[PDB]
């Protein structure tokens, strides 16, 4: 265990996967639910709008 | 991100007068502390071009 | 958030209003703060997140 | 990035005050003022590296 000397570099030694082929360090067999954005947010966001412009 | 850093430690090279420095200190005196001797301590202390805020 | 909003995504968006920001604080950048974001602050339940559910 | 940021501030902080030595500076202590407390104010004051003509 030594310093990086100062200067930060990122490299990956245990990745998903390298290039094409997939890379045995972790698994895939997991499913994870995905959450977007509803109409809800697209009104949230419209209302933001309209308040700076009352604002102004 | 690397650049930045070495140009800060250029930079410092280059003017001396930012590596001043006044954090506190503590000078250890005796036959395998910092000085030898308690003249050497204090005559090392003047020689400080800023003294820090307590030593 | 697939068919309507989450309590989260409510008291984050009153949090913004307010005018706090997680990630640059005072003038150094952490990406989770752990004191400042927005988690890590409702789980703690800080003043500004119980006003924000009050009101 | 932190520690970059603080090496940068840390340098501004001591060139600023090696440069202005001779000249004679106002602190405003208050809601508006420069600090917002008193004790604020004069932890910058025993931060400097070098004292001002008059403060």
């Amino acid at each position: 265990m030594y310093i990086n000397n100062g200067r930060i570099n990122y490299n990956n030694e245990y990745g998903y996967r390298r290039g094409i082929y997939r890379e045995p360090f972790y698994s895939d067999n997991a499913d994870y639910n995905t959450n977007s954005k509803s109409y809800y947010d697209y009104l949230a966001r419209f209302n933001g709008f309209i308040f700076e412009l009352c604002d102004f | 991100v690397n650049g930045l850093a070495d140009d800060i430690q250029k930079m410092k090279d280059t003017y001396e007068a930012l590596t001043l420095s006044n954090t506190d200190v503590t000078y250890t005196v005796g036959q395998k502390g910092d000085f030898d001797t308690l003249n050497h301590c204090f005559e090392h202390i003047e020689d400080l071009i800023v003294q820090p805020k307590s030593i | 958030s697939k068919h309507t909003t989450t309590l989260y995504e409510i008291i984050e968006s009153e949090l913004q209003r307010l005018g706090l920001n997680e990630f640059v604080n005072n003038d150094r950048i952490h990406f989770n703060d752990s004191k400042h974001a927005f988690m890590q602050k409702m789980l703690y339940f800080d003043d500004d997140v119980k006003q924000i559910v009050d009101h």
